[PDB]
Parts: structure tokens; C-alpha cells; sequence
């Protein structure tokens, strides 16, 4: 059950980040409001999950699925790819996150 | 094709002015408008204040009666459009 | 230039999370204020560094340098060293950053 | 632990200026709540809040001669038990 609130908080933060690209530096009303609401939602869901699920597991799933979600939404709204050498470097950081979290 | 529009003086007063404007569509709503008012025959600077972007009206006080003033309403950046400015004699 | 503001938002965020751990239930005034200022600064810094760097690209370097500085400042002078055979994973994160940083 | 040393600095038959040691920097709370009511309680009491950086607070709209009970609470009971005193205007 708490793994579902985690992914929802992930998606909420993913939506919040994508809505921030629409805020133009917090200068457009409604995108700026959407980011505040989405982050407060991810805050509340994450706090409800940390009472059960361990922290290192939560961040690992967060950063992994989060990197995938906002990279696919950044590509679905204003697409791009290996602007600089590596997209594999993105997932390389993701792997570097997963080790010092799980291991 | 910009924000804002229809800068008009709702209510007047020898010392105060209540103004409003067309904030545009929901995607056109900004987070803050800054308002600039001063003597139209400017001898001195322009008093400015900001106001949250969810309100279309704003009240200005402390004006000298009989004097004509310029009032300009800006956007957070120049990307939304040129600021609208009007004149009014209290 | 943009990676300077990205690392600055990373630093501002890490300071905010640490001050939140020092603060209690958002009740100790000074650290709670610091968290608010830090999160305000970080979100404004990340918003203005998002228009230059791709979203998913910024997401990785954000999470990466974050936990690097988190585990660094943790082991630094507020305890901790645990999971020691994982500094290689810190070098992995730095490797992923470099192959995405100005190269 | 905090707050500490709740005493009435100034005293008018209808008002009491109280103060307390707000602590010391890294132990300042966000806010205190100050409750003042009749020592017997006709029906209610009275209460307000004050930001944490402030160490003084005034209490107005009182009745002369009546003995009141004034209590100051931390944001939570984690900082310690609330401090309560008495005073007759």
C-alpha cells in the first residue's frame, strides 16, 4: 500500500516539475500555483510513506522512476536527447544513486 | 495580443484612484503586476508598488488633487507585452 | 554558467534539508526560517536554470550532486561514514556528471 | 526548558505587560501562545499568539482588582511544560 503513495508522490513531483517549466520563473499564475500544489501533495504522500517504507528504498525508486518520468515528459513537451555526450550518463548517475542508496 | 489590456479608472477621488485592467486569459495570468504612478508633468520619480497576479483591481492613495497623473501597469517580464499607461486628472 | 546555478540550487536544497533535521516540527524559528529561505532560493534557482539545461538532464545532476553533498556533509561533521565501500558509487555520480557537464 | 521566567513588568488596573526569556538563538521557537483568564473562570479565558523572536507581550481589556492566571505555551509540549503565574491588578 505505501508503495502506491510513493509512486503517486513521484508522479506528483514529476507533474510539478513539468508545470514549473511552464511558469516562466514563477511569473505565470496557475503553473506557479500548480507547482506549489503538486509539491505539497508529494510532501504529504512521502511523509505518509516514510512511516512504513524505509528511506533508502523510497529515494532509490523515487530517483529512478522520477528520472524516467520527467525525461519522458521533457521529451514529450519540448523534446531533446543527448545534447551533451550521454543519455547513458543520465542513467549512469541513476546507477550511481542506486549503489550508495541500496549498497 | 498581450497582457494586460483595458486600463481604466473605476472610481476617482481628489486624493485616490481605483483602477482595473483586463488580466487576459488563464494562461495569460501573471503572478504579480507592478503598478507605477507619478506626476504627468514629471518633476520627480515614479512611485511603484507590486500587487498579486490574481487581482485585476488596485487602489492608489495619497494623491494631490487637481494634478494630472500618469499610471502604468507592467508585467513581471517584457515577454508578456508592452505595459499599458493612461492619464487622469484628480 | 547554468551548471553553476544548478550546483547552487543543490547546495541551497541540501542546506534546507539539514536545517529541517536540526529544526523540530517546523517549530524552532531560526532553522525553520532557513529551510524556507533555502527552498525558496533553490526552487527559484532551479526554475531559472531549467530553461537552459534539459529537464531530465538537470534532474540527474540535481539528484546526483545532491546525495554526494548530503553524504559528504553527513560524514563531514554531523556523524556518519556507514556503507563505506560505496565511495566508488560517488565516483560513479561524478563520472555521470562529467560526461553530461560541459564536455 | 523554554519559555522561562514569566513575570509581569508593568501593571495597570486594566492591563498587564509581561515578559519572558525567549531562550537563546538556536533554541528560539516559532511562536508562543499566551493565555490569560480569571483565576476562577466565569465561563471562558483569553488567549493570543506572539512570534518567537519577541520576548514581551501586553495584555489589555482586563478588570481591576480581579486576580488573573497567565500561561505561556511553547508550540508543542516537547520544549517543556507551559509556565503559568498569577497576578492581581
Amino acid at each position: 500500500n505505501p508503495y502506491i503513495y510513493l509512486g503517486g508522490a513521484i508522479l506528483a513531483e514529476v507533474i510539478g516539475t513539468t508545470l514549473m517549466k511552464f511558469s516562466n520563473g514563477f511569473t505565470r499564475l496557475i503553473p506557479s500555483m500548480g507547482t506549489i500544489i503538486c509539491y505539497c501533495a508529494s510532501f504529504w504522500l512521502l511523509a505518509q510513506t516514510l512511516a512504513y517504507i524505509p528511506t533508502g528504498i523510497a529515494y532509490a525508486i523515487w530517483s529512478g522512476v522520477g528520472i524516467v518520468l520527467i525525461s519522458l515528459l521533457s521529451w514529450g513537451f519540448f523534446g531533446q536527447r543527448l545534447d551533451l555526450p550521454a543519455i547513458i550518463g543520465m542513467m549512469l548517475i541513476c546507477a550511481g544513486v542506486l549503489i550508495i542508496n541500496l549498497l | 495580443s498581450s497582457v494586460p489590456t483595458k486600463l481604466e479608472v473605476v472610481a476617482a477621488t481628489p486624493t485616490s484612484l481605483l483602477i482595473s485592467w483586463d488580466a487576459g486569459h488563464w494562461w495569460e495570468w501573471v503572478t504579480y503586476y507592478r503598478i507605477t504612478y507619478g506626476e504627468t508633468g514629471g518633476n520627480s520619480p515614479v512611485q511603484e508598488f507590486t500587487v498579486p497576479g490574481y487581482s485585476s483591481t488596485a487602489t492608489i492613495s495619497g494623491l494631490k488633487p487637481g494634478v494630472d497623473y500618469t499610471i502604468t501597469v507592467y508585467a513581471p517580464t517584457s515577454d508578456y507585452g508592452s505595459p499599458i499607461s493612461i492619464n487622469y486628472r484628480t
